[PDB]
């Protein structure tokens, strides 16, 4: 077509401005002093140059699509890694909870063993106490029979019973008070965290 | 309701046994659960027991009877690995060395009727 | 009654042997040299002595029953104390388990926040990458249109496009690898 | 099935609040449970949540949506103490200072039916 500024054909090419113009634009101050050629002169050169540029751009676009696929696969791999780490943390906390359960069971069994020992000791002492109470009751019954019956009943072997009562040492029960300890885990792990 | 072997994997159970043996070497770890189809007895809250070595089966049986709150007349069966060997006089160390599981724990079950 | 050893009545009492005997037992070697009285002489004395002994034994038996009740009450109190201590220990372990749950939840939320941040960053980088790929496609289409069309189409403003392709610096996506950590059984060692 | 206030006593819960606030001062403790009679939604495994201070309700809503494994189209209601006040833009610090329970925790419930 023709030029918009002057009206002549656009058959020229400015090496400096890279714009097609007319002959009137070449002499004006707008394109003064530049080097001007014909459009048909540089056609093949710029054609092969742009062909090589197209080759480079095709290769670079292939590389860029490969890069896109790479970043997609990477974010997939990272979500997988995060899932792995979450499962790992949950498993570690479960391990801690299990060993805590075991320690609790150990402490409970220790306390039950201590209770068993204390109870068996107190049961033996209570057996001794009830035996001595029954002995007292038996002696009381014998003295009653002595005081109600015959004179020969009253006097036969009376010194033996008197001496048996003279050695009346009453037995005290076994006891213990607040001489035990059973400490659990102190919240020092909270400071450790 | 999942059993012990269903709540934890095999390697996890072996690691638990190792940690317990490192912490309490003088004690034996025992897992005690109710029978699959026994109804007369309830389910205990606790599942794990650390039993001293010198202790015999009698102390473990009486501990289980006290935890279950049972009178002396009513009896129950305590099977090891699914087969009875309640030689009450034997020490628990021999029971552990003879009937322990592959992972390292000692599994027992309590039942009663039939 | 009569004596089994001699056959005479038992009307005497030996102060030394405390046995009732007969007069033949007094002269024999069994009770020789001992002091012998009549039962009626010491009857009242031994009666009042045994009466006071019965009183004392009643008091002492009451005291012994008190001691029995005391040891019973003590064993009851000790069973109560043991139950209290067991409940206390179980409650402390439950407290530990609760704070363990809270710490686990905190760590899980931290990891989820990290995952969200990483994913949004990678999504922004992927947006940049798809934009640059579309720009490459646009430039390829423009060069095709230049090479197929008119001569003026091929030549007008060609140096601008050439220089734009000269400055083709392809942009890399953001990435990270193995610079994170999760998380120790020191409580096992402390015991 | 027992709720949180039934599994722990009041003084125990107050002590838990105190210890947590001593350990995590920059975070708020929140108890979130499913409704008593909700069937359309599953039960989350985790019950306790520590939410940062500067964070608003939107992040908590997104956390619950991520935990529940829900598609974007279906929405759900998150009530506080059994009554909605979902000013989504407000920071959770104001929600804590306004609607926290007597023990010190912040109780929430999720439903959709
Ligand atoms: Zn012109
Ligand atoms: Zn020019
Ligand atoms: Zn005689
Ligand atoms: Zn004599």
């Amino acid at each position: 077509d023709h030029c918009a500024r002057h009206g002549e054909k656009l058959l020229l090419f400015c090496q400096e401005d890279s714009k097609v113009i007319c002959w009137l634009c070449k002499d004006s101050q707008e394109h003064r002093g530049h080097h001007t050629f014909l459009m048909e002169e540089v056609a093949q050169e710029y054609h092969v140059k742009l062909q090589t540029a197209l080759e480079m751009l095709r290769q670079k676009q292939q590389e860029a699509e490969k890069l896109e696929a790479d970043i997609r696969e990477e974010k997939a791999s990272w979500k997988i890694q995060i899932d792995y780490d979450k499962t790992n943390v949950s498993a570690d906390f479960e391990q801690l909870r299990e060993i805590l359960d075991w320690e609790e069971s150990n402490e409970l069994q220790n306390l039950e063993k201590e209770e068993e020992d204390i109870l068996k000791s107190l049961t033996k002492s209570e057996t001794e106490m009830v035996q001595q109470t029954q002995y007292m009751r038996e002696l009381i019954s014998e003295l009653e029979h002595r005081l109600q019956g015959s004179m020969m009943d009253l006097l036969q072997g009376v010194d033996g019973i008197i001496k048996r009562i003279e050695n009346m040492t009453l037995k005290k029960p076994k006891t213990f008070h607040k001489n035990q300890r059973r400490v659990f885990r102190a919240p020092d792990l909270k400071g450790m965290l | 309701e999942k059993t012990f072997k269903q709540r934890r994997t095999f390697e996890q159970r072996v690691e638990d046994v190792r940690l317990i043996r490192e912490q309490h070497p003088t004690k034996i770890p025992v897992i005690i659960e109710r029978y699959k189809g026994e109804k007369q007895l309830p389910v205990l809250d606790k599942t794990k027991f650390l039993v001293p070595d010198h202790v015999n089966m009698s102390e473990l049986i009486k501990i289980i009877r006290r935890r279950l709150q049972l009178n002396a007349n009513q009896a129950f069966f305590l099977l090891v690995n699914g087969h009875s060997m309640v030689s009450v006089s034997t020490p628990i160390s021999e029971v552990y060395e003879s009937e322990k599981d592959e992972d390292g724990f000692l599994y027992m079950v309590y039942a009663s009727q039939e």
